[PDB]
């Protein structure tokens, strides 16, 4: 496995830990999310690329049009905590406690 | 402080009612003296009468088969025979040595 | 929200879940988590108000993390042998990951910590579907891959999941909570049995699902999501509190009913493969979940407790809707032991 | 002469956010009866 | 009656039980509802169950 | 081995489609019959059992066990009588209902030709005693007896539970009979050390053995006083019943693993006997007896000689008779004064004499006089002891001087002296009460004619 | 409230009732005779 | 086939049968103020069903037979005595207010259903709006505690947080020495003990906050004594105005839908009026509750679903 895989698989970690850090601004928290399906989408058409797997070239746009839409609904769940409080701080999600 | 001193809508606890003053020769069983009287009846009978009286003369009655006299009997003519015939009333060993096969040492 | 809009989305949930069990190809099992997903959002936000949004928001943050990390395994295990069947997996890593990924999808510790916030959030009949349906997928994909599982790491999260249902759910007045907490050691229970008998992981999550169903829908039934809300029941319908109580004694695991048939048979299954400390220690910490149980019991059905003088005219009105197999789910979820021998229909 | 019921100091036990309060979750509240919280037009000066 | 019977063997079996559970559940369940303090955990878990398994 | 079991079954449709006034009848009728049939089973034989099917059988250890519990019915019924009397119809048949099923699995537990089967049932009984318990109870600490009594038992017997699958993959059966006829010794290591935990612990949990009993006294004080003769007549000899059964498997480990619990039985039958001494509830003292008397027959299980079997069978079933006549007794007291201080009511032998010669067999047969099966059980259980080693006889003995000192303590402070002079309504004692005690005590002085009926199969 | 009983909801009950008990009749004779025919007992 | 998702999903639309027509109108006036003669006016001219102010036993007119029921089992309250003794120590004051409010709640939800299942107006005497007036006369005189006016707070918050205020509010003002006079000539010994002050903080409550915040949400007729016997004009001001700036003109046939699911299912109505809050006037111990429920079954139509009781004369049972 080359050092490329490895690059792409480092950004993919680094999307996840961000995304579990938390500091603030749930905005952030989709970015990171979105950050991760764009390392996967890459490292996904580098290894159907590379193998001559002709069929799998439908997968990487599937792959982007689904995740596309969560976005979405992340968004659309994002605006209306905001018309909640004003601001999509995190912190600002603790009616609900185990 | 306007409480009423009252926590809140609760009924007075009742008092324990005789069955004797309503009714006497009351048995204790009901506070319906012809069901009391039948509920009586009914105990009295089937306990006394018919379980103890019945079961007990059953019990005392019940056929041997755990063969008590069977094994005196057995033991009786086992004795007449080893006295008879001089054999040492009973043998040391359970089982005879001549089909145990012992484990040769060699040690 | 519009009964016709509602039933697309149930059955489109219901798709998800269907398209995650009849395919072969990972892509397409993927696809169906995200379709349910997808349509699983709005159902928890039927009832809007700021606690569902919340519920709701909580619920797509976990699953699409989790997604994507089903994802990746999806990837990693495509690098190291080309191929796209779910079958036991090629690599070490991806394996690990995947595990992950289902767990949190399911919500076994230490990926527990949104499931009573997300079921405390939303209604009693979106509980009801989260509580049951939600958990199929995830279970099936598991099973599937059962054979690539480490045991270490399954049996972990399973033991973790037992502990923690039974340690949360000692600390709870509401409803919703604790049957969130009892979801995750029935979780747990299931899931230390996938690395020996799949059948059994089935069994119990058959007879789970029929308990949960009975409780969800009395609760519905007697509309109460508090402790002392229920403790009012008594006083209207002491039907519905008996069949709770014994309900609630077949969820504890009491034998002769019908909640000790999975663990017995689990605990058997794992004897047969010379484990004897773990299900030891699964069924002492079970115990705790049949304290909460019994404390509920206790405040509902074996105690009469202060009523309101409103509930006079409560006494005056009957249900105008009532829930189908209801009494079937009582009926199940107490009195089938003696068809415990059924389960080699491989259920 | 009677069989024991729980009262109100009985029931007040089960009232709370959660069993056994600490010192930290003492200032815990109870959900709103109904699960709703309270939710507690611009001007433009178009000038010359 | 008073010191084993009434006291010792309560502190024992039963009175320690129930403490040491009452403790492990205030433990458990004294989670603010605070997802910063949940994906922290979920990351510590991710690290520690990919490096110590294997 | 169905004649009994479907009868019995059959109770519950009669008591709900019965009238509202004649519930307490048909059931008292028909229970009573049913313990005819129970007499038919005692008709053992020497060599192996009863075995009716593959599912069920009897023998001369469990045929003493169901008549009892057949028997015991007829008598809690005729006791609930009377503090239910104000209780709704549905209630009153939820009640008899928790009875005839606690019956139904008491009958079938000693069938139980399996040990699994025989586990589920002893298990299964724990539900309606419970709901009994904590539903018919007057006191607020009903409750935690009640967790109590259920804590404890599961706590003892999940690992049984363990055990007992696993035994089931190495031999490959659970039959008894298989079990015994296949039996090998137990090597002298930890796995089987903590193997034989787990199979004698769920029983020695509900003998109760001393430092494990604090259940007891809780579930007995805050029960019904059906919840209380069920609890004390039956309920225990499970774990006796268990432990006879289960100790086949144990051997040569019990030689010395019987040793902790050996002590903790010949110290604790004192401890305990001497906390009588110093009780001010006659439900309390009436338990811990009941603690004494099992600790007595841990002893027998634990020295397994003959007999020590055959005194064990004969103190279970005496001690479930007298235990239960003494709860009678307290009752009838506490449905007068609602007080259950023995202090309060006194000088009763004044104003109810009956009671007071009831009372004085009852304590009687407590004291094991001769020639009454509960000093036949002490005595055969002492022997062996005796065998065993010659010192226990000093802790025997002693436990029989306490017992009999607590026992006439207990009849002379209600019965003797002076009564109380501001308690004006202890009215005569009704047919019902005093039926109820004729019909303990004269099966006991019955059996004493006839031992070999509950001396077990080591007769 | 006020309702007579709706001997529509009656007949198609006892309707479906006796059809699953004719079925599961025929059913049985057919499982039986295939397995004797199958394992010629008869 | 009653009335749920199906029927909606196959025709049941209620916005096809609102003709304008609908404009519930809630009238309220102080004690023995003609409101009800002018109520009932209003419904007979404008073609509205008139809804009689509802009493102790209103619930009980709805269900099984109308006759009412004991009161004992129904209410456990009684007005003759809180005007006897407004100061008594059982909490005759409060338990009136809430079973009250309860009824009110209870009359609202019956109205609203009739209105959105048929399309015709309803007419209404004092609603669970404007029902906290005789709460807040009872605090100023002293009769309940201040625990009582929070749990009444709570409980109608959590009530009429979900329901549809009224188009029209109609006030009747009359003074209060001619209320006075009024309750003088009624001859009624109960009424005759209503102090001057409580009187006046009936006229004061609405006057300071039922009339002002229902006048930011909807449209007001506030009438004198005089002006009120002529109906003609009454009708005149009610036809005129158009109401748009209630919540009414934002409704439709989804939320329409919603409403009329709320409306049916009475259990569902009641649901917040037996929060467990533990007030002692209110509050009720086991022992009463379990005789009392027993009572109640005991009734002759009671102890089963109104279809099945052979005591009334139910028949076909076993085939129902
Ligand atoms: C002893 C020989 C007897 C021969 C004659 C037949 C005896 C029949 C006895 C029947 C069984 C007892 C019945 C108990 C219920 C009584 C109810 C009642 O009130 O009666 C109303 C009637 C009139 O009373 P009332 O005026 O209406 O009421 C007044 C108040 O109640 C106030 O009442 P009270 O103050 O009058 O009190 C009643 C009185 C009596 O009442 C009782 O206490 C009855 C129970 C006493 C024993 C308690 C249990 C202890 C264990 C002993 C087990 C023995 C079993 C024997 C078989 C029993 C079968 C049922 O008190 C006592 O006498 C205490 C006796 C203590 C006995 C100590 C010795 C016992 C062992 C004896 C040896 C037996 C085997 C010998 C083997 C070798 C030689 C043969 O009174 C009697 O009839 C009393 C009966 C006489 C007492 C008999 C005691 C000795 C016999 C024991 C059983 C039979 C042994 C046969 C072999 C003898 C050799
Ligand atoms: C084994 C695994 C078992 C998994 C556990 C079972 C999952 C059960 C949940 C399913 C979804 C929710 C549900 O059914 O509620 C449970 C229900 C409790 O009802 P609820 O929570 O009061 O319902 C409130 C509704 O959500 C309130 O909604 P609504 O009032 O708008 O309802 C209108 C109604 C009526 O809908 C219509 O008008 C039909 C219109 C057709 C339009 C077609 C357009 C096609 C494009 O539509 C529905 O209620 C849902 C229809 C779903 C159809 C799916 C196919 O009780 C059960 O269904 C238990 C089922 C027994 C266990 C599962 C089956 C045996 C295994
Ligand atoms: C009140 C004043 C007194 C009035 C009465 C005066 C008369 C006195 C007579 C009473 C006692 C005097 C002693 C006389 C004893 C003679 C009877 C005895 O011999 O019979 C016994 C027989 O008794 C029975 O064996 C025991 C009775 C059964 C007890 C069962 C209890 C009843 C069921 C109740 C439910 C069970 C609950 C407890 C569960 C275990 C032993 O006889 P046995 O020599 O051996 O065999 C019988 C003959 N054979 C040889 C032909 C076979
Ligand atoms: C309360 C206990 C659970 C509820 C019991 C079910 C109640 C409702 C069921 C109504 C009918 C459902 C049957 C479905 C009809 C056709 C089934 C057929 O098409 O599918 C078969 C499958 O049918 C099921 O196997 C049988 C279902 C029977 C469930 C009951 C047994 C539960 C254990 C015993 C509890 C006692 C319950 C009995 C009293 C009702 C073939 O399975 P297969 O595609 O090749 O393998 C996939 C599964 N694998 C992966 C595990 C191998
Ligand atoms: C509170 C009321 C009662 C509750 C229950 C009390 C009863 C449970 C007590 C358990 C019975 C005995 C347990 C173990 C018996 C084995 C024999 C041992 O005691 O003697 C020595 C054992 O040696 C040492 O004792 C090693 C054990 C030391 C550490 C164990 C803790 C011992 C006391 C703890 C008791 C705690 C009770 C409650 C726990 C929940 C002999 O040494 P050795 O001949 O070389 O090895 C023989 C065993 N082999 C052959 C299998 C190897
Ligand atoms: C590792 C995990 C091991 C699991 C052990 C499970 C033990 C089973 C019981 C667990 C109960 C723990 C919870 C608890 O009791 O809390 C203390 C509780 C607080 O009261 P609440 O009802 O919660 O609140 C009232 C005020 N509103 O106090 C009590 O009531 C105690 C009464 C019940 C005592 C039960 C006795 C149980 C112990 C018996 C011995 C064996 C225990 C089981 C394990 C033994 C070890 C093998
Ligand atoms: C009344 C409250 C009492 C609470 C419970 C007390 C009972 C405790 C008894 C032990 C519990 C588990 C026993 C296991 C069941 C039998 C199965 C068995 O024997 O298998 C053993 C397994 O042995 C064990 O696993 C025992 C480990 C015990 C773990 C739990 C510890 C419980 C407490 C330990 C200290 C005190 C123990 C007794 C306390 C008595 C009650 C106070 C060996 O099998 P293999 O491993 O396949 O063969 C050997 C070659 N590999
Ligand atoms: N919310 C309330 N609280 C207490 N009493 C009320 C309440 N509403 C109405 N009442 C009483 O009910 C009686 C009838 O109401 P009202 O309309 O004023 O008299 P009438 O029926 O003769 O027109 C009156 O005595 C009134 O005071």
């Amino acid at each position: 496995m080359p050092l490329v895989y490895m690059n792409i698989i480092m950004a993919f970690a680094i999307a996840l830990a961000g995304l579990l850090m938390y500091r603030s601004h749930l905005m952030s928290s989709l970015l990171c999310l979105e950050g991760m399906m764009l390392s996967l989408f890459i490292m996904s058409t580098l290894i159907i690329l590379n193998t001559h797997f002709t069929l799998a070239n439908m997968m990487p746009i599937i792959l982007l049009v689904f995740a596309a839409c969560e976005a979405a609904l992340g968004l659309s769940l994002l605006v209306m905590v905001s018309n909640t409080y004003g601001t999509d701080y995190v912190q600002n999600l603790n009616l609900l406690q185990c | 402080p306007p409480e009423p001193t009252i926590r809140l809508q609760e009924d007075p606890d009742p008092e324990d009612e005789n069955l004797y003053e309503k009714n006497p020769d009351s048995h204790g069983y009901d506070k319906d003296p012809i069901v009391d009287l039948w509920n009586m009846r009914v105990v009295f009978f089937f306990g006394f009468s018919i379980v103890l009286v019945l079961g007990s003369t059953f019990v005392a009655y019940l056929p041997d088969y755990r063969m008590q006299e069977w094994a005196r009997r057995e033991a009786e003519r086992l004795v007449k025979y080893r006295e008879a015939n001089g054999l040492p009333l009973m043998e040391s060993n359970c089982f005879d040595p001549n089909k145990i096969q012992l484990p040769e040492d060699e040690d | 929200m519009n009964p016709i809009i509602y039933t697309t989305l149930i059955m489109t949930v219901m798709s998800g879940t269907m398209l995650v069990m009849i395919s072969s190809h990972w892509l397409l099992i993927w696809i169906g988590f995200e379709m349910n997903l997808l349509a699983m959002i709005p159902v928890l936000m039927k009832n809007f108000n700021p606690r569902a949004t919340e519920a709701a928001t909580k619920y797509f943050l976990t699953q699409a993390t989790a997604s994507m990390m089903l994802m990746m395994a999806i990837i990693i295990n495509l690098l190291y042998s080309g191929q796209w069947t779910i079958t036991k997996m090629f690599n070490p890593v991806a394996m690990t990951m995947m595990t992950m990924a289902l767990a949190m999808k399911l919500g076994l510790s230490p990926f527990h910590f949104w499931v009573p916030e997300v079921t405390q959030g939303i209604s009693l009949q979106a509980g009801l579907l989260l509580l049951t349906w939600q958990k199929l997928a995830p279970l099936s994909v598991l099973c599937q891959i059962s054979q690539s599982i480490n045991p270490n790491l399954m049996l972990t999260m399973a033991m973790l999941s037992i502990l923690i249902g039974g340690w949360g759910g000692l600390n709870q007045t509401q409803l919703r909570k604790i049957m969130a907490y009892s979801s995750i050691a029935h979780m747990g229970w299931m899931t230390a049995v996938l690395p020996y008998n799949t059948t059994m992981t089935i069994l119990n999550l058959l007879i789970y699902i029929t308990m949960t169903l009975a409780m969800f829908m009395l609760l519905i039934h007697s509309s109460a999501t508090t402790t002392l809300s229920l403790s009012h029941t008594w006083n209207k319908m002491p039907v519905i509190t008996s069949l709770m109580m014994v309900t609630l004694l077949s969820m504890g695991g009491l034998p002769p009913l019908s909640g000790f048939m999975p663990k017995w048979m689990i605990i058997q299954e794992m004897t047969k493969n010379e484990s004897i400390i773990m299900p030891t220690l699964m069924a002492m910490t079970a115990l705790l979940n049949l304290y909460f149980y019994m404390r509920l019991a206790y405040s509902s059905s074996l105690t009469m407790f202060p009523s309101t003088n409103n509930m006079k005219m409560k006494w005056q009105f009957e249900h105008t809707k009532q829930m189908k197999l209801l009494p079937t789910m009582i009926v199940l979820s107490t009195l089938v032991l003696p068809m415990t021998p059924a389960l080699s229909s491989l259920n | 002469a009677r069989q024991w019921q729980p009262d109100v100091e009985w029931a007040e036990q089960f009232g709370g956010a959660v069993m056994y309060p600490t010192k930290e979750t003492a200032h815990w509240k109870p959900p709103p009866w109904n699960d709703v919280d309270p939710p507690k037009n611009l001007t433009l000066n178009f000038g010359p | 009656s008073s010191l084993l019977d009434l006291i010792w063997l309560e502190t024992i079996l039963p009175k320690t039980t129930s403490f040491i559970q009452m403790k492990m559940s205030i433990m458990v369940s004294n989670q603010k509802g605070l997802i910063k303090l949940y994906f922290l955990s979920f990351l510590i878990t991710i690290m520690i169950s990919m490096t110590l398994f294997n | 081995m169905l004649k009994i079991i479907i009868p019995t079954t059959m109770l519950l449709p009669m008591t709900w489609m019965s009238k509202h006034n004649m519930i307490w009848i048909n059931a008292t009728v028909h229970s009573l019959l049913i313990s005819l049939i129970s007499l038919s089973l005692l008709n053992q034989l020497g060599e192996n059992s009863l075995n009716f099917s593959l599912t069920f059988f009897s023998d001369s250890l469990s045929a003493p066990l169901l008549v009892l519990t057949t028997w015991l019915l007829p008598l809690m019924l005729m006791a609930s009588q009377s503090h239910l009397s104000k209780e709704t119809t549905t209630r009153k048949k939820l009640y008899i209902t928790m009875l005839i099923l606690l019956q139904l699995f008491l009958i079938m537990t000693f069938t139980a030709t399996e040990l699994i089967l025989f586990y589920i049932l002893f298990e299964a009984t724990l539900v309606p005693t419970l709901i009994i318990i904590t539903r018919w109870g007057n006191q607020t600490e009903r409750l935690n007896a009640g967790l109590y009594f259920l804590f404890y038992t599961l706590a003892g017997s999940l690992p049984l539970l363990v055990a007992l699958v696993y035994i089931q993959n190495t031999t490959g059966s659970l039959n008894f009979l298989i079990i015994h006829y296949w039996s090998h010794p137990l090597s002298n290591s930890w796995s089987n050390i903590f193997m034989w935990l787990a199979c004698i612990m769920a029983f020695m949990v509900k003998m109760p053995l001393y430092g494990l009993h604090l259940w007891l006294p809780k579930a007995h004080v805050e029960a019904p006083i059906a919840g209380s003769m069920v609890l004390a007549a039956v309920l225990l000899k499970l774990g006796g019943y268990g432990m006879m059964r289960i100790t086949t498997i144990l051997n040569p480990l019990t030689n010395y693993m019987a040793y902790p619990f050996l002590m903790l039985s010949m110290w604790g039958m004192i401890m305990t006997s001497s906390i009588c001494l110093r009780q001010t509830d006659l439900k309390s003292l009436i338990a811990y007896s009941s603690v004494s008397h099992m600790a007595l027959v841990i002893v027998a299980i634990m020295i397994q000689t003959p007999w020590s079997f055959m005194g064990a069978t004969a103190l279970m079933i005496a001690h479930g008779l007298t235990s239960s006549m003494l709860f009678c007794l307290a009752n009838t007291n506490y449905e007068r004064v609602h007080s259950r201080t023995m202090i309060l009511a006194r000088g009763l032998q004044t104003l109810l004499p009956l009671m007071a010669t009831w009372w004085l067999v009852a304590s009687l047969t407590n004291l094991a006089l001769p020639p009454s099966i509960n000093l036949i059980g002490e005595l055969f259980i002492i022997t062996a002891s005796f065998s065993w080693s010659n010192i226990t006889i000093i802790l025997m003995g002693m436990n029989m001087m306490i017992t009999a000192l607590y026992s006439l303590y207990m009849l002379i402070t209600t019965q003797r002296g002076k009564y109380t002079h501001h308690i004006n309504n202890i009215k005569p004692s009704f047919t019902r009460e005093n039926a109820l005690m004729a019909l303990h005590i004269l099966p006991l002085l019955l059996l004493t004619l006839n031992p070999k009926m509950i001396l077990g199969p080591l007769y | 409230p006020h309702g007579s009983p709706d001997w529509l909801k009656v007949g198609l009950t006892l309707g479906t009732s006796v059809f699953l008990w004719i079925y599961l009749i025929k059913q049985h004779k057919e499982d039986v005779l295939e397995y004797k025919r199958r394992n010629g007992l008869e | 086939l009653q009335y749920g998702p199906l029927a909606f999903v196959l025709g049941e639309r209620t916005t096809r049968k609102l003709t304008e027509t609908s404009k519930v109108i809630t009238v309220d006036g102080n004690i023995c103020s003609g409101k009800g003669r002018l109520a009932r006016e209003i419904a007979e001219k404008l073609g509205l069903r008139h809804f009689p102010e509802a009493g102790i036993h209103y619930a009980d007119s709805t269900t099984g037979d109308g006759k009412p029921l004991d009161v004992q089992l129904s209410g456990n309250c009684s007005l003759e005595k809180f005007y006897d003794d407004p100061k008594s120590n059982d909490g005759n004051s409060y338990r009136l207010q809430s079973w009250l409010y309860a009824s009110r709640l209870l009359q609202y939800a019956d109205a609203l259903e009739h209105l959105l299942s048929t399309g015709q107006g309803v007419v209404l005497e004092r609603s669970i709006y404007s029902d906290f007036v005789f709460l807040e006369a009872m605090y100023r005189q002293g009769f309940i505690r201040k625990q009582c006016v929070e749990h009444y707070n709570e409980v109608k918050k959590v009530t009429a947080c979900e329901y549809l205020p009224p188009h029209v509010v109609v006030y009747v003002d009359v003074p209060v020495p001619e209320i006075q006079s009024r309750i003088q000539k009624k001859g009624n010994p109960h009424e005759m003990k209503i102090t001057a002050a409580y009187l006046q903080d009936i006229e004061n409550a609405y006057k300071k906050t039922f009339l002002p915040e229902m006048s930011e949400k909807c449209e007001v007729l506030q009438y004198s004594a005089r002006e009120a016997e002529d109906a003609e004009k009454v009708v005149e001001d009610i036809e005129y105005l158009k109401c748009d700036k209630g919540p009414w003109p934002d409704q439709d046939d989804r939320t329409f839908h919603r409403l009329r699911m709320l409306v049916q299912n009475k259990l569902e109505v009641l649901n917040y009026t037996t929060i467990p809050v533990y007030l002692p006037e209110i509050t009720i111990g086991a022992h009463q509750s379990d005789r009392v429920f027993q009572k109640f079954t005991e009734l002759p139509g009671r102890k089963y679903s109104p279809g099945y009781n052979e005591d009334v004369g139910d028949k076909w049972i076993w085939l129902k």
